[PDB]
């Protein structure tokens, strides 16, 4: 059932079949942009989904704006039908040439003059648009960008309920939150004053505004006769009269203004019926209509609040106060009456990139149309043209600044394809337009019974942003409004239905959802009469096998993409599983990757959709292949070529390459991988290698999470990685002159510049050591001069007649390696450069790092560690057949952390590596009844896969471990339990007891040791603070916190603190004298007065406060 | 083997037209080569295939 | 809890206290407990109008058992809490002096720390409480320059009082009082640290 | 501002003028010195950019960036170094590996 | 050298400020916007605080290193390291008490 053509074959412990393949993992990201721009494919998809009105994003935003007009009504403008054009240049050049992948858009604007009756219509240019590539990313200025979705509370009506501590009576509060406008709060209180708070005003009785509209008092009485408390309020109000009511409302809203009937009458419609001032999203209107069951039969077109909505809301509130279960309104079907919850996914919508870009372009359009309307009103009416009206600067500036500074525009982390995919699938909850860290409640960070199937509960950042950053589920798809959905198959009469439907939160709550793992007969008959089920909220209980309505699709319907590829996830702990999931997103691409021996079946699919692996479009036959490019011949006679980037610096400093895995003369079918990117092996993810592990404390070198590695890994490049640095220098013009890169440099020996070429740059392929010169340049000197008279003089004379300083770029502190390539941009060659620059050159330095001491390693079960020591290959313990182990793990950390899953993973890995053959001559053993018939016979170095929540059981492992194929020597190493006899490498005698061994997948984290190690004895000093610089790159000293001062005081150590505060941080003469004394044999002179104290003095003397010293 | 010399190539992080794998892969493959030395001085070999 | 204890604010529990030793004459109000104690030597009854939502604590008897209920008509020792909670340090200080409040604070902090299982020596807490309660509020200045109601350390107040008395000037009437860490640290002798 | 206003005062008194303008200008000068020794102490603080209050002379002492506090947060020292730590069982108690 | 028995804060006086400073600023002009040099007696003039560079007279008459604490008559400046610029002050003169 391998959907892709030529994926590697790896039989799986399959017991249940999923009736649908995993949907396009990046479809969610691309669909928003496709809807926004508007394409035939999106229109066809929308028509298939059944939506009556196919409406794009640009068309909608710039159609709801038009027709603009002047207040006099003698002029108007309209413009619709936005359309796009082709690309400027391919993505490769745009990324390499520093350009921006974009495309122009043209809008056909029609210019109509009312009083005359003329039409002026022609195309208009409206800037460029940052188009989205096929991998769901934005290329801005050559740097990758990815926008993350956001979680917002859908605009609507929420019925809150707070219990009084003294009265102990229910107070039902209803609050409406539209997209923009006034907020209405109707709350029944102990005093019974059912009032309103329009724009955080005083609680004015609802009846006052109800009558302000002219609502007849008799209609109030009859429609509220069933209500008793509200009837009491009606009998309690004093002011009566439409004019009096509206004037009182106006005074409460705007006091101190001429109270007139017309003013209040116009303000009512302006604040509640003027669409521009008061607007709600179509999602909000639809949700409110569904909540009240009013206006359900028609497609929402008007997006303004209506009076019937308000009267229905107050009726609902009073009925809820009465304690009724369900309420009905004329024209509305029966619906339940209950309070709403903020943390329910039936209210929290999802705004994709489409919504954000639409809002930004809406702001830009508003800014443009304001000036356009002002210009048309003020400009001459005769020879005015739309070309002269439309201004393109505001919209382009808005989009540019949104892409640049908006917090929702983050660099796409590209340590490995999995990290990029996770970032593209991320669900942010903070940032602009959202709650802050301090104001956000702690409860929102907890799980909700409605999260099942929509947001993974495991994957989450470890830092303080816990619970605010989730991830889509495997099968989750966003509905066209923004409410996440989840597939389900509906049971009609106790028989499973192959056909599936998608349900949202509200509909899911209103139905009965079965359990996927519940046994089901092949004919669709429920073998068990009682099947567990999930209910409204936090309720699970067995029910007859008939009333059940819905059933899930797969057991893996609630896990994230990252968490979906952690074997034996049903045995670890929540914290450990989360830690492992977070660790999986920090691997480092190695040089020679190997696919895992044990891993879920969602590896190849997660790699094909990652975009970092090329794939043929049409089934053709390869003519020839090369390390740099490939040429495939289509069956239609069209030759096509694919170019593969080799050794290009990744967005996070790692390397990226592609190696074709195809041979010359093979008819490659469409959809078959052709090249493997970083962290890949035959078109499937591979973030690490396979090492033979042993679990036993060894001389305390593996004490407290430490790790020991055999030198075989070091000397075989098993865990060798490649890291590429990047440096750049620029020569920008100055008032004193222009700097130029030149090979020559004042007062430098020939040896120092022996590497620079004629043009003034280091030759490619030349080794560079720390402190070496990387590119030379000369900085002119400052000499006062005449602007125009000496400018004439210097043009004709005085050439190179003043001085030049040296400011050449040098390798920072702690870098080395080869020089792989040099990129130079020149303004002469007509290359776009930032303003005020002439020559910007960047140099790439690539260094090969071998795993060493102080390096982090961690498996897929979240068990970090450090390389305590790398013993020689001749010292590690070895099996009875002479096979030395490669790594030793401690045992005390397994049961306390409670991550027993890794033990099972190691056992299964050993079983798969050694190969097994289960006896079947006498028949299938009872423990092997459910094993797939093709999984009973394996080969050495076989591949196995255990899907999450459905894998080999304990009995399966027990049986398999008892039938492993013997070694070529004829003997079996491990026992049935899985332990084995070792031999000490030092003593040479066997250990008294057996130990566990096996192959476990090991990754490599990004927290290397070379970055951390740093020293500083004497170096550059800051000029403004007189303190040493900071940071490893700047070669600066370490910080000295105040807690250290407290500790030093605690010991009573005085002279040490004096030195630390005076003689090594501030005192200039002190530093010079102590350095000279150390250079010689003289004793260190006592420190002096720190610069801080003298600065404090000379500063406090500036406030007329005579600060004496009183040395006496 | 101690050190190699590839004509027309200046360093190891690159490729060479006509081959299917880059310089790093061929270095890794050559690491498996096994040779026995009778002389106690650096000797030189050649590998010409077109 | 430790923060509140050291800060010496109004206890949240605010348990009733035995201001005087006498024969407890308590009438149990189901809404608000009313507590009165007849003095043994003589005098009036101190009246407490406490909230009745709690469950009365042990009465001080020869057995001295926690299971016992607060029995009316018994006798209690001065300063004892009548019900569970925490006694305001100011009240116990004014009615007992500094030693009792010092030992009570030390015992309370030690108890809360041992609740978690950690152990620390008492002297580390004595060194702190010694500084915390080293202020003598003054009600009247009389023959003294300092403003009445101004905090003065005990040593300097005593020195000035003895100096003024030795010359015949009337003494200044002042009493000891404690404060929280913030107020105890905000008032110092060196101006530079205060500015810091 | 202060120097400019003082020079305006000097020039005006040299030129000669009635009492009102002297005083009006003097009141102005008094405000500038008060502002310089402290901005926002009393009245509307002066704001040039983005309606942002300016950092007066007295602001060098109060606040988190006040020079008093910053002398206690610590300084960057020389002869330092940081690195990862790995347990070593081959060392005596009064020993360490560098 | 480093003996500070006590520290007392006294309230200064006009004569005290006269004593402390070494100049009397007169113009608000900052560093020149063209030649990037202080203006005559401006807010940075070397005649007040000290030389912009170390051991460098304004006019170049005493620009040799062999001049410590020496005043140039041509430009009326002193010759000492740039650090001295950090420890000398200026006092403005007021035409009206404040
Ligand atoms: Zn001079």
């Amino acid at each position: 059932n391998n959907s892709v053509p030529g994926a590697p074959n790896r039989v799986s412990f399959a017991k249940l079949r999923e009736p649908l393949e995993v949907p396009g993992l990046l479809d969610v990201q691309t669909d928003s942009f496709e809807w926004l721009i508007g394409s035939p494919r999106w229109r066809e998809s929308a028509a298939e989904r059944g939506d009556v009105n196919p409406v794009g994003g640009l068309e909608e935003v710039l159609y709801e704006l038009s027709p603009i007009e002047d207040f006099s009504g003698s002029m108007s403008l309209s413009f619709s039908d936005p359309r796009f054009d082709d690309v400027k240049a391919p993505v490769d050049e745009c990324k390499d040439k520093d350009m921006t992948y974009a495309a122009p858009l043209f809008v056909t604007a029609e210019f109509i003059n009312n009083n005359t009756g003329e039409i002026k219509s022609q195309t208009v240019f409206m800037g460029d648009f940052p188009m989205m590539t096929e991998k769901g990313t934005f290329i801005i200025n050559g740097t990758e960008r990815v926008v993350v979705s956001q979680l917002v509370r859908s605009p609507g009506v929420y019925f809150d309920e707070t219990i009084d501590k003294s009265t102990d009576k229910t107070l039902h509060s209803v609050k409406v939150i539209p997209s923009r406008g006034a907020w209405l709060e109707f709350d029944v209180d102990k005093r019974d004053t059912v009032g309103v708070r329009i724009d955080r005003k005083r609680r004015q009785p609802v009846t006052v505004l109800l009558k302000a509209l002219g609502w007849t008092s008799e209609q109030i009485v009859e429609r509220f006769g069933f209500s008793e408390i509200m009837r009491s309020t009606l009998e309690k109000d004093n002011t009566v009269g439409t004019d009096e009511a509206l004037l009182d409302i106006y005074r409460k809203l705007r006091p101190g203004e001429p109270p007139t009937k017309e003013s209040a009458q116009t303000l009512l419609e302006n604040l509640f019926f003027k669409e521009k001032r008061y607007d709600l999203a179509r999602v909000g209107r639809y949700k409110v209509n569904k909540k009240l069951g009013l206006h359900v039969g028609e497609p929402i077109t008007s997006s303004t609040l209506t009076e019937e909505d308000v009267v229905a809301t107050i009726e609902y509130l009073v009925r809820l106060h009465e304690g009724q279960t369900t309420m009905t309104v004329p024209g509305g079907v029966e619906v339940p009456v209950e309070t709403d919850d903020i943390d329910h996914f039936g209210n929290r919508r999802l705004r994709t990139v489409g919504e954000l870009i639409q809002n930004q372009i809406r702001v830009g359009m508003s800014r443009m149309e304001r000036v356009v309307r002002e210009r048309m009103t003020t400009q001459d009416v005769e020879a005015i043209t739309p070309q002269t009206l439309i201004n393109i600067r505001p919209v382009v500036a808005a989009i540019k600044e949104f892409f640049g500074t908006s917090q929702l525009s983050q660099f796409m982390d590209q340590n490995n394809p999995l990290s990029g995919l996770t970032h593209k699938r991320r669900l942010s909850a903070l940032g602009p337009g959202g709650l802050s860290r301090e104001r956000a409640g702690l409860e929102v960070r907890d799980v909700h019974p409605s999260h099942y199937g929509r947001m993974c509960p495991i994957e989450t950042p470890e830092g303080p942003n816990i619970g605010l950053i989730g991830s889509l589920s495997v099968y989750a798809r966003v509905n066209p409004f923004g409410f996440i959905e989840t597939p389900y198959r509906k049971v009609v009469d106790g028989v499973v239905s192959d056909e599936i439907v998608y349900l949202t939160a509200d509909e899911e709550d209103r139905h009965v959802v079965a359990q996927a793992n519940s046994p089901i007969d092949a004919d669709g008959r429920f073998v068990e009469p009682r099947v567990l089920v999930r209910r409204k909220a936090g309720e699970v209980e067995y029910v007859p096998s008939s009333e059940v309505d819905y059933m899930d699709v797969s057991p893996r319907q609630m896990v994230s993409v990252a968490t979906a590829m952690i074997p034996f996830l049903e045995h670890d702990d929540a914290n450990r599983a989360l830690m492992g999931a977070n660790m999986q997103r920090q691997a480092v691409p190695l040089v020679r990757s190997e696919a895992p021996l044990v891993g879920t079946g969602m590896e190849l699919r997660a790699a094909i959709d990652a975009g970092d692996v090329v794939v043929a479009e049409e089934s053709g036959v390869i003519e020839e292949v090369s390390a740099d490019y490939i040429t495939v011949m289509h069956d239609n006679g069209t030759r096509r070529t694919y170019r593969m980037r080799k050794f290009a610096r990744s967005n996070h400093g790692t390397c990226a390459n592609q190696c074709p895995i195809v041979d010359a003369g093979d008819r490659v079918e469409a959809g078959q991988v052709i090249a493997d990117g970083p962290c890949t092996d035959d078109g499937e993810m591979a973030l690490g290698k396979n090492l033979l592990v042993a679990i036993m404390p060894w001389e305390g070198h593996n004490y407290e999470d430490a790790i020991i590695l055999s030198n075989r890994l070091v000397e075989e490049d098993v865990l060798t990685s490649i890291h590429i640095e990047e440096h750049e220098i620029d020569a920008r013009d100055t008032k004193l002159g222009a700097e130029e890169i030149t090979r020559d440099i004042p007062n430098i020996s020939d040896e120092v510049l022996a590497d620079l070429d004629e043009r003034g740059i280091v030759r490619i392929g030349a080794e560079v050591r720390d402190g070496d010169i990387l590119v030379g340049k000369v900085t002119p000197k400052g000499e006062t001069e005449l602007t125009p008279e000496e400018r004439l003089l210097r043009a004709i004379f005085g050439e190179k007649a003043r001085e030049v300083r040296d400011t050449s770029l040098k390798v920072p502190h702690g870098e080395s390696g080869k020089v792989i390539g040099i990129r130079v941009f020149s303004r002469e060659d007509e290359d776009e450069l930032p303003a005020g620059v002439n020559e910007l050159v960047r140099v790439y330095v690539a260094q090969k790092r071998k795993i060493s001491d102080g390096d982090k390693l961690a498996g897929r079960h979240g068990n970090k560690g450090v390389i305590g020591k790398i013993l020689p290959v001749e010292d590690m313990p070895f099996l009875a057949d002479g096979t030395p182990v490669d790594i030793i793990l401690n045992t005390h950390g397994v049961p306390r952390r409670m991550n027993i899953g890794q033990i099972l993973e190691t056992h299964l890995g050993w079983c798969a590596h050694s190969g097994w053959k289960v006896d079947a001559a006498k028949g299938v053993p009872d423990w092997a009844a459910r094993l797939p018939d093709e999984l009973l016979e394996a080969q050495p170095n076989a591949i196995v896969s255990t899907p999450v929540f459905d894998g080999a059981q304990e009995a399966e492992l027990q049986g398999l471990l008892s039938c492993t194929l013997p070694n070529r020597d004829g003997d079996v190493l491990v026992d049935a339990d899985g332990k084995a006899m070792l031999f000490d490498g030092r003593s040479g005698e066997p250990f008294p007891y057996p130990v566990t061994v096996g192959y476990m997948y090991i990754m490599k984290l990004h927290h290397l040791v070379d970055d951390k190690i740093h020293a500083r004895s004497t170096g550059p000093y800051s000029m403004i603070t007189q303190q040493p610089l900071g940071g490893k790159a700047q070669f600066g000293g370490q910080r000295f916190g105040e807690m250290e001062c407290w500790a030093m005081q605690a010991y009573g150590a005085a002279y040490t603190l004096q030195e630390l505060l005076t003689i090594k941080s501030d005192d200039t003469v002190g530093r010079v004298k102590v350095y000279e004394a150390i250079v010689k044999g003289e004793n260190i002179p006592e420190p002096g007065i720190p610069e801080s104290f003298k600065v404090l003095l000379k500063e406090l003397q500036s406030l007329c406060l005579n600060v004496e010293v009183l040395s006496s | 083997v101690t050190s190699i010399r590839i004509d027309g190539v200046l360093h190891e992080f690159t490729t060479v037209p006509g081959v299917k794998e880059d310089v790093t892969e061929i270095i890794l493959n050559l690491k498996s080569l096994v040779v026995s030395s009778e002389e106690d001085e650096p000797v030189t070999m050649y590998l010409r295939k077109q | 809890r430790v923060q509140e204890l050291f800060e010496a604010r109004v206890p949240r529990g605010k348990a009733p206290i035995a201001d005087v030793t006498g024969r407890v004459r308590l009438e149990d109000g189901e809404r608000f407990y009313k507590i009165t104690i007849v003095p043994d030597d003589g005098g009036e009854e101190v009246v407490y109008d406490k909230i009745s939502k709690r469950q009365r604590l042990r009465v001080f008897k020869h057995e001295d058992g926690s299971e016992r209920v607060l029995s009316d008509g018994d006798h209690v020792e001065v300063g004892q809490q009548l019900m569970e909670g925490s006694a305001d340090p100011h009240e116990v200080l004014r009615v007992q002096g500094p030693r009792e409040v010092q030992i009570h604070l030390v015992r309370e902090v030690q108890e809360v720390y041992r609740a978690q299982g950690v152990s620390i020596h008492d002297k580390h807490i004595e060194v702190i409480v010694r500084q915390m309660l080293r202020r003598v509020t003054i009600i009247d200045s009389g023959s003294t320059e300092f403003l009445p109601g101004s905090l003065i350390d005990r040593a300097e107040f005593e020195a000035e009082n003895r100096r003024v008395v030795a010359e015949g000037g009337e003494p200044a009437a002042g009493r000891p009082v404690l404060m929280g860490i913030t107020k105890a640290s905000l008032a110092t002798d060196s101006w530079l640290s205060a500015a810091s | 501002r202060v120097i400019n206003r003082n020079n305006r005062l000097k020039r005006l008194i040299d030129l000669g003028a009635p009492e009102i303008i002297v005083n009006n200008e003097k009141r102005m000068l008094q405000e500038s010195v008060d502002a310089l020794f402290d901005n926002g102490r009393r009245g509307r603080p002066v704001t040039g950019p983005g309606n942002r209050p300016l950092k007066s002379l007295s602001d060098l002492l109060k606040g988190k960036q006040g020079r008093f506090r910053q002398n206690l947060l610590g300084k960057r020292v020389d002869y330092s170094g940081r690195s990862v730590i790995v347990v070593g069982p081959q060392l005596k108690l009064h020993q360490c590996g560098l | 050298v480093n003996f500070f028995d006590e520290l007392r804060i006294g309230l200064a006086t006009a004569e005290d400020i006269r004593q402390w400073s070494y100049g009397e600023v007169k113009k608000p002009e900052t560093i020149n916007y063209r030649t990037l040099k202080p203006e005559k007696d401006g807010l940075f003039c070397e005649k007040i605080f000290g030389p912009t560079r170390d051991w460098e007279c304004y006019c170049g008459k005493y620009k040799r290193v062999r001049f410590k604490g020496i005043i140039c008559e041509r430009c009326g400046v002193e010759v000492t390291r740039a650090k001295v610029r950090r420890e000398r002050m200026g006092h403005i003169e007021l035409a009206a008490p404040v």
